[PDB]
């Protein structure tokens, strides 16, 4: 399987309208090497999806927003189930590449009670932690903590990317929604590396791959970290 | 295609698919501006993309984009289109949208609104026919008001009868009968459905044609009172009345048949003052007598054929006839120029009466574009997804050869390196019908797919060597998988200790039988020993390519590796045809013995909603047959929109969940089997 | 003949005692302090050095080092009543450097969260901004103690840090800690709930497990603060305190 290859089917796999929905695992099965996608706990906690692929034959760590599934929004088991995925992963340098289309955390009362605080913050605390090689493309969508949880402004995410439908809004919704509605806010900030087009996503992956193989970074000594769990 | 003569500046495309590609290419070729109309879902569609500008119409719905006359009318003005050509279908048998354009300023790209209107009734084009001395279904001329009218007429013409629907087409509202009895009922559900779909009511009665044979003459004739006939096309292999499998040179007919049925549609079309393409059909008994069936006023699916043997751009000759300029060639220079073959390849389920329109997004699609004398109609790029809106036909597959034998084995390895994934298509029955041994000889009939398959499409029913070909490339692919599966970096920490197996044995199970395979590895050939029978296997064995060449014995095949499990499930296009194998290694084998079958009913047979949400419209209607994976109704929450499918495969009973309906959670939505 | 001289006092009364008295006698009917109040409260007498008194003229927050019992630490308190518009960046950008400070020399950091006065209503480098103090807290955890003490209603990504630190105290009947508001939770869920009921400090401490404990209101926590910070070393190279025994 060449580095290289072009994947055009991802160029309109993303819907214009943001009230439509689309299959995160699509994007994944055509990114990665041969379409072969093992997924870790692929039915509890459908609206977010982890697992282990190859890219260029060197193993990786997926981590994915699932539009399908409650519309793509956190949630305490979700969020539990990908903290300890990318801990895992990162343990035993594994490198992450993660697709980012959440549109924020579920509300509700229910959520409060059972400590959605706590349990996103273990997601946090994963992506911030994690000092592997880490690719992020966001597809759609990234709003409010849950854009910086999902490794965004430099405590997750050694390269960013976004499609030409992505687009970050702090609170999204005449003159302010055309400036916010695309990512050139984020760009010229600085908050992603380039706006790529989705059939090089692929290639551009397996070349940042190769560039980060050597990442090594510094941290203050400790016994061990206070997770927040 | 010389550009010094002078022709129109900005043609216009009023058409879809790839028909508008390929008149869109042809423009090109010629130096003209082309424009592109296009609803709101297909502005990301190649003929979109390979225009110099497109035009958004309209939304989804063919009824509101490619029919909103009044639109494609306020584009062609904010364009300045000089002309416009309207494909196949649509808008180009409308009499209303020619004399629209040829009121206002445009030029239309297609025959007058007199050879239309003349030709567009079923009545009135037999009586036509018939008036302009050429030889004729027999038949009762007129409408029919009752069916014992139809009996009393049926008693001469013969026992043989037919339910004809006046106009329309697209083989709908048309039947047999055999009886009397059949005569009364099968005239009153026809004049029923009629009123329903057709809304004209008017039918006739036919006296049926046992073994017909489906003939087409191309006819093209400027406005000079020249005409002139391309050959002739046969198009036998249908179902529901629609064909599939076109051949340009007719091998049942000869050289003066061809000519007399070629002066017989050059003299119609003289009669009914044609001044462009247009195709006659008959239809040929087993003694040769044609007779006239319908006039087709506008450009065929299947022209392609008739070009290549020809050498003649169909709508490059259109064109100029629409500009004015005569016909550049004469009778004596049309010639037939080896052999050529179409098949349609549509977005079907060839398991389902041959043929079921299926939905889905393509995520492969490689068209065999490098082999020898082949060429693909297709307005399809990956990525494309099939909507319910449109037909669901995917490409025109054509190949050319100095003969029959030459472009049949050109189409048969055409098919087999076609990569489609994504929806389920019919290649299968095409390669079957194309190597089948009837049609090899030439005896066929329009039920060639009725007689051939009594109960159905089955698939390709292998044989012995086949299937031990088949076995032996399956083991082969998956001791290759096994053996790159050990293939790691050096560690220089623990030195992985490759195994030195040298006989890989394998249990298969293939259909309900199962197979012992003792394989072997020499480099790039496996030896492979099935039931006491040796083969060799070799290839390159890249495992990440969609199509794999092997050899085996010195034959060479081209597999596809559609899917494979760790469990040993694996799927092999072989042959145009999908086959499952399990394989197992012998000790696995003999430990799945001991394993305990479980029934499969699943649980909940009650589908409980995955969360709670109104439902603004349900697609489908109570009563339908579904199965698991079919959307039945949009629910809405958090504003987002998902449609569904049914929990479990049943046949819609009724849709609990209405409009309006703001069902919780994990409850009841539509009743299911 | 230049009247900077002036002009640095004429700040530094605006930055001390804010442009007037209204929003300060506000926040006093309301019950809680300031900012500064709860500094000089929580800190020893006259040991309190503010840094940064300068920063797009304000901030909403003030930050600096001090001494409880004699031992140093670092502090932020928020001061968003009527006082910011928007958590800019000059407000993270303090909080970062104050927490760099901190590990660096290896000092625990004490933070009092009242973002309550304006809680966003507009920015784009906010999120930016937490995302950087989510980075600076990861990094501490385990190296310096981290104490979040929320003093009013905190909303949105906000919640986060205190979340991430080792410890969380709460005010009784005026800390509110929620992700989202209970109007959307209407809008969306679309049921009845407050705030108290949603994210007060019952809630917090009963049934959620995400604070530690609640006191009865500022001066209470703040010397229950003192007490528990006199029980935790400075860093994780230091061994348990020990003091004197009788
Ligand atoms: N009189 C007949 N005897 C036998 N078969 C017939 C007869 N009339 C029609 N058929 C069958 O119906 C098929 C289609 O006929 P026909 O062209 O009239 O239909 P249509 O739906 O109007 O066509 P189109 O879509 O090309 O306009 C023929 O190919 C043939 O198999
Ligand atoms: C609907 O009434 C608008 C509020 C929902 C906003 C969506 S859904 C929940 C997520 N949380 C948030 O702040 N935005 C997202
Ligand atoms: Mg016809």
């Amino acid at each position: 399987d060449p580095s290289d290859r072009l994947v055009p089917e991802l160029d309109t796999i993303v819907p214009l309208e943001s009230t439509k929905a689309y299959n995160m695992v699509d994007i994944i099965h055509s990114v990665v090497d041969e379409r072969e996608f093992f997924e870790i706990m692929p039915n509890y906690a459908k609206n977010i999806i982890v697992g282990f692929a190859r890219m260029n034959g060197r193993t990786v760590g997926i981590v994915g927003n699932q539009p399908k599934v409650a519309s793509g929004c956190l949630d305490i088991n979700s969020s539990v189930k990908g903290a300890r995925f990318v801990r895992f992963c990162d343990a035993f340098n594994i490198p992450l590449i993660t697709f980012v289309d959440v549109p924020g955390f579920l509300p509700g009362t229910a959520q409060e009670y059972g400590g959605i605080i706590r349990h996103g913050a273990k997601l946090l605390y994963a992506f911030a932690e994690a000092t592997v090689p880490k690719v992020t493309v966001i597809t759609r969508k990234a709003y409010g903590g849950a854009y910086d949880v999902m490794s965004s402004k430099h405590l997750c995410g050694d390269t960013n990317y976004a499609w030409p439908t992505a687009e970050i809004a702090v609170m999204g919704a005449a003159e302010y929604i055309e400036k916010f509605a695309n990512p050139f806010p984020a760009a010229v900030r600085g908050f992603v590396d380039d706006i790529i087009q989705p059939s090089s996503t692929r290639a551009r992956i397996c070349c940042d791959l190769d560039v980060l193989a050597s990442k090594k970074v510094q941290r203050p000594w400790r016994k061990h970290a206070n997770i927040p769990l | 295609y010389d550009p010094n003569e002078k022709t129109f500046d900005k043609i216009l495309v009023a058409n879809r698919g790839e028909i508008a590609c390929r008149v869109i290419r042809t423009c090109k070729k010629m130096g003209i501006k082309t424009v592109a109309i296009h609803s709101d879902v297909d502005a990301s569609s190649v003929h979109v993309k390979m225009a110099d500008e497109a035009v958004c119409v309209g939304p989804a719905p063919t009824s509101k984009s490619y029919l909103n006359m009044d639109a494609i009318m306020e584009a062609i003005k904010k364009t300045r289109a000089q002309a416009v050509h309207p494909g196949y279908g649509f808008l180009s048998e409308n009499k209303e949208f020619a004399r629209c354009l040829a009121a206002e300023d445009v030029v239309f790209i297609g025959p007058d609104t007199h050879a239309i209107q003349a030709m567009g009734d079923k009545i009135e084009s037999k009586l036509l026919a018939k008036k302009a001395e050429v030889n004729t279904i027999p038949g009762f001329d007129g409408v029919v008001k009752d069916a014992e009218e139809a009996v009393r007429i049926a008693r001469e013409i013969g026992y043989p009868v037919m339910i004809k629907a006046s106009a329309g087409g697209g083989g709908k509202g048309m039947r047999i009968a055999w009886d009397d009895e059949e005569t009364r009922d099968g005239f009153r559900l026809s004049s029923q459905e009629a009123a329903s779909s057709f809304g004209d009511d008017r039918l006739l009665i036919e006296k049926f044609i046992d073994n017909p044979r489906h003939i087409e003459i191309q006819v093209l004739g400027d406005k000079h009172g020249n005409a002139l006939w391309l050959n002739e096309r046969e198009c036998s292999i249908q179902r529901r009345n629609q064909k599939v499998v076109e051949e340009a040179p007719s091998i049942f007919l000869d050289a003066e048949t061809r000519r007399a049925m070629g002066e017989q549609a050059v003299a119609l079309a003289r009669a009914v003052k044609y001044s462009s393409a247009g195709t006659v059909e008959f239809l040929v008994d087993s003694k040769k007598n044609f007779y006239f069936l319908e006039m087709n006023t506008r450009l065929q699916v299947e022209h392609p054929v008739t070009e290549c043997i020809t050498g003649l751009d169909l709508v490059q000759e259109m064109i100029r006839v629409a500009k004015g300029y005569p016909l550049r060639h004469k009778q004596a220079d049309i010639r037939i120029n080896g052999w050529a073959v179409e098949c349609r390849v549509y977005a079907e389920d060839p398991y389902k009466s041959f043929g079921l329109p299926s939905i889905g997004r393509l995520s492969q699609y490689q068209e065999p574009l490098h082999l020898p004398g082949v060429r693909v109609d297709s307005g399809i790029q990956p990525g494309s997804d099939i909507s319910i809106y449109y037909d669901p036909m995917i490409s025109k597959l054509i190949t050319y050869g100095s003969d029959r034998t030459e472009a049949l084995k050109r189409m048969a390895d055409a098919l087999d390196n076609y990569v489609i994934r994504g929806v389920t298509h019919n290649i299968a029955l095409l390669r079957e019908v194309i190597i089948n041994s009837r049609f090899v000889k030439g005896d066929i009939s329009t039920k060639f797919l009725s007689d051939v398959y009594p109960d159905g499409f089955k698939g390709h029913m292998l044989t012995k060597s086949e299937k031990n070909q088949l076995l032996a490339i399956a083991s082969s692919l998956f001791v290759a998988f096994q053996l790159r599966a050990q293939h790691f970096q050096e560690n220089s920490r623990m030195p992985v200790i490759k195994p030195d197996i040298a006989n890989w044995e394998l249990s298969v199970k293939l259909h309900d039988k199962v197979h012992t395979v003792v394989a072997s590895n020499n480099g790039s050939v496996f030896s492979v020993e099935v039931d006491g029978s040796k083969l060799n296997v070799t290839s390159t064995w890249n495992l990440a390519s969609p199509l794999l060449s092997v050899s085996v014995d010195g034959t060479q095949r081209t597999v596809q590796c559609l899917s494979r499990e760790a469990g040993g499930n694996m799927s092999i296009q072989f042959l145009g045809t999908v086959y499952k194998v399990n394989i197992l290694t012998r000790l696995a084998a003999e430990l799945n013995k001991f394993m305990l079958e479980k029934v499969t009913e699943d649980t909940s047979s009650v589908l409980r909603s995955p969360m709670p949400g109104v439902v603004v419209a349900v697609s489908v209607k109570p009563g339908d047959a579904v199965a698991e994976g079919q959307e039945i109704c949009v629910i809405e929450a958090m504003k987002m929109q998902n449609s569904m499918t049914a929990g479990k495969t049943g046949t819609v009973k009724s849709v609990h969940c209405q409009a309006g309906d703001t069902v919780g959670e994990g409850d009841l939505l539509v009743e299911l089997e | 003949a230049t009247s900077v001289n002036e002009r640095i006092e004429n700040k530094r009364r605006t930055a001390l005692l804010g442009g007037g008295q209204r929003r300060i006698d506000a926040q006093h009917k309301r019950g809680k302090l300031t900012a500064r109040e709860r500094i000089s409260l929580l800190l020893d007498p006259g040991s309190f050095v503010e840094s940064d008194m300068f920063v797009e003229h304000g901030d909403s927050v003030v930050t600096g080092r001090g001494r409880i019992n004699g031992r140093l630490v670092y502090v932020f308190s928020q001061d968003f009543t009527v006082f910011g518009r928007s958590l800019s960046g000059a407000h993270a950008q303090k909080i970062c450097k104050i927490m760099d400070q901190a590990i660096t020399v290896g000092a625990p950091v004490i933070g009092l969260n009242d973002s309550g006065g304006a809680r966003i209503q507009e920015g784009v480098e906010s999120l930016a901004g937490y995302a950087d103090i989510f980075l600076r807290n990861v990094t501490a955890s385990g190296v310096i103690p981290q104490i979040s003490l929320i003093m009013g209603p905190c909303a949105g990504g906000a919640v986060y840090s205190p979340a991430l630190t080792d410890f969380t105290f709460m005010v009784k009947d005026t800390s509110y800690l929620f992700i989202t508001g209970p109007d959307v939770v209407k809008s969306v869920t679309n049921e009845d709930v407050t705030q108290e009921e949603l994210g007060g400090a019952k809630t917090h401490t009963t049934m959620s497990g995400v604070a530690h404990r609640a006191f009865e209101n500022d001066v209470d926590a703040l010397c229950n603060l003192r007490d528990f910070f006199n029980y935790l070393p400075l860093s994780s190279q230091d061994p348990a305190p020990v003091r004197e025994c009788h």
